[PDB]
């Protein structure tokens, strides 16, 4: 929301 | 930040965003002190009066950001926390005394042009820079107005204020673990931290070794940019031993 | 060890637009 989505594949570094 | 400017790219490389998984939302600012450790205000994690009690699982850390809301595709790094540590004598019941927490990253992060740790002050650095009149810098993505949201990281430069004036501006009981900052009404230059900026860094640049040091942590205020009002910050130097301690005991 | 030295400013001898305001307060 407001915030642009990222994947859980973008996570941990 | 109220009455601040847009930061320059790579101006505050230690700046971190504290991010709520769901709903997705900016909780606060924080700062990178090493490739595995982040420092923030304890009131960002634990605040009972408001049923606030964030665990590891509830959050994500975002490093290397410029835009508030955009996912900065090959710039930013998002990490999971391994563990949270709150100062044991943090006083949420009355004045947020000892408002400091450490966040241990699940995996170390790699430095780049947009990601770099700030220095922790030494007794001597503290002694010489923490003086009324000397200006420090606050950065964050919080509110632009007491009562909105920036697109980019904002910055403001503010002068440390004399203890007595600090004390005389509120009904709250100030401790030695706090310092206040801001312009005086007669000064006619303004600015302040605002909602969402909390837990971010108050930094200073040593004129001797010309390194950036974090002197304070954005802690609490009464409104944002109000006249005869000041922002209050955690005195990082006074809580160093606790910091060294938990790193020496559990980490990096 | 390298703390507080910014890759785009200190490391290339470039200064940010308001850092002078700080040093001048000292």
């Amino acid at each position: 929301s407001d915030f642009e989505e990222f994947s859980l594949d973008d996570i941990e570094q | 930040i109220v009455e601040g400017s847009d930061a320059e790219i790579g101006m505050s490389p230690w700046q971190v965003m504290l991010f709520r998984k769901s709903p997705q939302e900016l909780l606060c600012g924080a700062s990178l002190i090493s490739d595995r450790w982040v420092l923030t205000a304890a009131h960002c994690l634990l605040y009972p009066p408001w049923d606030k009690n964030f665990t590891e699982n509830d959050l994500l850390v975002r490093i290397g950001k410029h835009s508030r809301t955009r996912y900065e595709r090959n710039i930013e790094k998002i990490s999971m926390l391994e563990k949270i540590y709150i100062h044991p004598r943090y006083n949420w019941r009355e004045n947020l005394d000892r408002d400091i927490a450490l966040m241990k990253l699940k995996k170390p992060v790699a430095f780049s042009d947009y990601i770099h740790p700030v220095c922790l002050p030494d007794r001597e650095t503290a002694a010489s820079l923490l003086q009324a009149g000397y200006k420090g810098r606050v950065t964050g993505w919080g509110n632009l107005k007491e009562t909105g949201q920036p697109s980019v990281l904002q910055v403001v430069n503010l002068p440390i204020v004399e203890r007595p004036v600090c004390k005389d501006s509120t009904r709250i009981r100030i401790t030695d673990n706090m310092f206040c900052a801001g312009y005086k009404p007669d000064e006619g230059k303004r600015g302040d931290a605002c909602e969402g900026d909390s837990g971010g860094p108050f930094v200073m640049k040593s004129p001797f070794n010309n390194r950036w040091y974090q002197m304070g942590i954005v802690s609490w205020g009464e409104g944002c940019d109000r006249d005869g009002k000041y922002g209050f910050y955690t005195h990082v130097f006074r809580l160093k031993k606790w910091i060294q301690k938990v790193i020496d005991q559990f980490g990096e | 060890a390298d703390c507080g030295l910014r890759p785009l400013f200190e490391k290339k001898s470039l200064e940010d637009k308001t850092e002078r305001e700080l040093l001048e307060s000292y």
